[PDB]
């Protein structure tokens, strides 16, 4: 079965470098054209780079011609991309893929195998633990027989974090909202569950948030308020 | 540069439909033309190249036509692994380059929010920001307008939006949209609140609060 393992990804200040490597298994390598495409947040795909089987013709995507080299080791089955002078526009998942057809067969190239991707982050920002704040339902409200409560997981750096609500044992109504970068750099986060109202004081609610890249772990308990 | 515009950017449709999907070419470019079809959070995954081939695997409901400036994919009865985002992508020349996207969405009733309004907790004022947060719940369709209001006046550039995905068991979207201030900024206001305009919702809905529970 053909395999592309990507890895390399991970944060970088802004003006710096970085190597990224897909180590493809399971189909001839050194036959086959090979490509970088990579994807934004929340955007559309875009070609970055390809390099033919041999490694002798380069082409790039205008907005980072000069800047990346893309290069292959035909002996470790490795596709490489070296990325210089990151700036944030640069933050994106990287994918390799690979052409459907050996090069010399001439055909209509597509790309029919791709790798799972990795994150780049371009930031000056530094490693940061989120802070986890209660959004509490009012303890007079007369509005609904249902009643939301939720978690603000703020100020973490880099993505991502994860929200499970007490332990994994309530996943009905719970909605956790993609992050959201702020001007700080630091993202932001909110998940959110609806509930019975008669159940605020009675059941008690726990977000659990964890963080990888800090080791982080927040059990906050949220109740109403007065 | 050639340049690949997909028509439609969205698209909602329901289990059954047949759904049609345009890429049109700022030149001609033969049949240099794939499709990829990409879930959240995953890798893209080739469905058609070549204009009209189908893709080694792939079902026989999706189909690719058109050659020059235009092309089109069809499927042509739409199944529920089939809500994705599809790609068109030209390998005429170089660089290689990928229509904007077209996103399949799951078609159902309209759906007004429930809307919530949360306070800063005290125990965020004691680092110094003030979050307040509107939370629209469960609504269809996705577009919805949401103002926030300090003593009644209309605010702007002080405020960030997220959608979730649509939920797996009704397909409705929520959203959440936070106010963030100082504590100094925070104590100098009473009354905060968030306005919603939704097309399920006959007049504007706002939830409010005074600063200090009043």
């Amino acid at each position: 079965e053909v395999q592309l393992v990507e890895s390399g990804g991970g944060v970088v200040q802004p003006g710096r470098s970085l190597r990224l490597s897909c180590a493809a298994s399971g189909f001839t390598f050194s036959i086959y054209g090979m490509h970088w495409v990579r994807q934004a947040p929340g955007k559309g795909l875009e070609w970055v780079a390809v390099i033919s089987y041999d490694g002798s013709n380069k082409y790039y995507a205008d907005s980072v011609k000069g800047r990346f080299t893309i290069s292959r080791d035909n002996s470790k089955n490795t596709l490489y991309l070296q990325m210089n002078s990151l700036r944030a526009e640069d933050t994106a998942v990287y994918y390799c893929a690979k052409e459907g057809r050996p090069s010399d067969i001439v055909v209509v190239v597509a790309f029919d195998y791709w790798g799972q991707g990795t994150l780049v982050t371009v930031s000056s920002a530094s490693t940061k633990g989120p802070s986890v704040f209660p959004l509490a339902p009012s303890s007079k409200s007369t509005s609904g027989g249902t009643a939301a409560l939720g978690c603000l997981v703020k100020d973490y750096f880099p993505e991502p974090v994860t929200v499970s609500w007490n332990s994994g044992a309530l996943t009905s109504g719970v909605h956790t909202f993609p992050a959201v970068l702020q001007s700080s750099g630091l993202y932001s986060l909110s998940s959110v569950v609806t509930v019975p109202s008669s159940s605020l004081g009675t059941q008690t609610y726990i977000c659990n948030v964890n963080h990888k890249p800090s080791n982080t772990k927040v059990d906050k308990r949220v109740e109403p308020k007065s | 540069d050639i340049q690949l515009t997909q028509s439609p950017s969205s698209l909602s449709a329901s289990v059954g439909d047949r759904v049609t999907i345009t890429c049109r070419a700022s030149q001609s470019i033969s049949s240099y033309l794939n499709w990829y079809q990409q879930k959240p959070g995953k890798a893209p995954k080739l469905l058609i190249y070549a204009a009209s081939s189908l893709q080694s695997g792939v079902p026989s409901r999706f189909s690719g036509s058109g050659s020059g400036t235009d092309f089109t994919l069809t499927i042509s009865s739409l199944q529920p692994e089939d809500f994705a985002t599809y790609y068109c992508q030209q390998s005429y020349s170089t660089p290689r380059t990928f229509g904007q996207g077209t996103k399949v969405e799951i078609k159902r009733t309209v759906a007004a929010p429930s809307v919530f309004i949360f306070p800063p907790s005290d125990e965020q004022l004691k680092s110094g920001t003030a979050s307040v947060v509107c939370l629209l719940n469960n609504f269809y369709p996705r577009e919805a307008k949401v103002q926030w209001k300090v003593d009644n006046a209309l605010q702007s550039g002080n405020s960030q939006e997220s959608v979730t995905e649509q939920d797996s068991k009704d397909s409705t979207y929520s959203l959440s949209s936070t106010l963030t201030l100082s504590k100094a900024d925070y104590e100098k206001h009473k009354v905060y609140a968030c306005e919603v305009t939704h097309q399920g919702l006959s007049s504007p809905v706002t939830k409010s609060f005074n600063r200090g529970e009043c």
